[PDB]
């Protein structure tokens, strides 16, 4: 498929408990690479992936020292939004950001996107053009001027047109042993008496990456979407993904059922039954 | 603000199986604030080995965790997950079922 | 990799 790189800023303040919490992590499509917590006697940016190994050895110097000029813009703008939104000094509250490229197999670039969040709600994105901002109310809309007066846009952009993809396309090199080979999922189907009459029949996908699977069940060939229960995708822990896909049956109507999973990492779509 | 109450979701890493090593998980998902409370229980008593994955959140802006234990299950041992967050008025108590 | 692109509001 496609690939990203995708980066997550949270701050959260404290009141009367000291200086706010700052936290970055980065991914490369589903792998998480990187780490900044601010929440260390001396904090440093930290690798989350092995093949982090293959990077100059001055790049954690640097990448610790813009993480902590960042934490310290983050800690203005808890200060900053409270005098927008007229809050007291007395309460938490959460500024997020988030950022990321996009990018064709083939390494050619076509997304980039970037969006900020004041407690849990849109504050102001970058639109799709990547030229103008989006305020979702009147306390953003300062933000809008001022940003808009000193082209921050124009910065924006070219991060995430150049630097953003070109460290996407090295990453992907540097971890391409493993981020660029698809673990296939392993699929069994599970049977546990539901009713008296019934039964459920339980389609399980573990031990995936990257993390977009399709688990359907079909009763003779034909989808049964309405009557499917689905869990959300959920990490392995491992770096593996997991989902399954249940449904429930009129006893002895076992062999009508069956489960088809599509994964990238798969020849052909696996079919199985009870 | 916004506030959003945490979906909990409790499993196994790989399919259970009495008496080999395992890796219990806890997966908070969906909530804001940020601050919360995650226990893993055995038989109702604070297992005191756990970790976590970093903070991230979705496109939504809410957050997930992952927090984990290597456990080796028996067939009268029973785990769970204890949640607290202020969107709940008490800790949310999930039960690992091997069958989920 | 990340930049600094003082981003105050």
């Amino acid at each position: 498929g496609s690939h990203s790189m995708r980066y997550f800023y949270t701050s959260v303040s404290r009141p009367g408990l000291g200086e706010p919490r700052f936290i970055i992590v980065g991914y490369v499509d589903d792998t998480q690479f990187v780490r900044f917590d601010s929440d260390a006697a001396s904090p440093r940016m930290e690798q989350r992936a092995p093949w982090m190994g293959q990077v100059e050895p001055e790049y954690w110097d640097q990448q610790t020292q813009i993480a902590k000029d960042t934490a310290q813009t983050f800690r203005v703008n808890l200060n900053t939004a409270l005098r927008y939104y007229n809050q007291s000094a007395a309460g938490s509250h959460t500024f997020q950001t988030m950022f990321g490229c996009e990018v064709w197999a083939d390494g050619r670039f076509f997304h980039g996107y970037r969006q900020y969040a004041y407690d849990g709600a849109d504050y102001i994105a970058l639109n799709e053009d990547l030229r103008s901002w989006t305020a979702a109310d009147t306390a953003a809309q300062n933000t809008q001027r001022k940003w808009e007066a000193a082209g921050e846009a124009e910065r924006h952009r070219a991060y995430l047109e150049r630097e953003c993809v070109e460290w996407l396309r090295r990453y992907l090199e540097m971890g391409k042993e493993t981020l660029q080979r698809a673990d296939p999922p392993k699929a069994h189907v599970t049977h546990h008496p539901a009713s008296d009459r019934e039964a459920t029949l339980r389609c399980w996908a573990l031990g995936f990456y990257p993390a977009e699977i399709s688990l359907t069940w079909q009763r003779d060939g034909e989808d049964q979407t309405q009557d499917t229960e689905l869990v959300e995708t959920r990490p392995g822990g491992d770096g593996t993904f997991q989902k399954w896909a249940a449904v429930v049956v009129p006893s002895g109507e076992e062999q009508r059922y069956t489960c088809r999973v599509q994964h990238e990492g798969l020849p052909e779509p696996l079919t199985l039954t009870w | 603000m916004i506030q959003r109450t945490p979906k909990i979701q409790v499993y196994s890493r790989h399919p259970a199986e009495n008496g080999k090593s395992n890796f219990l998980n806890c997966y908070v998902s969906g909530f804001h604030p940020s601050d919360i409370e995650v226990d893993l229980l055995k038989n109702g008593e604070r297992i005191e080995k756990v970790e976590h994955s970093d903070l991230s959140f979705s496109k939504d802006w809410s957050f997930y965790l992952l927090y984990y234990t290597e456990f080796t299950p028996t067939e009268k041992d029973e785990y769970a997950c204890r949640v607290n967050h202020v969107t709940l008025s008490q800790p949310k108590i999930v039960k690992w079922d091997r069958d989920m | 990799t990340l930049i600094d692109l003082t981003e105050l509001i």
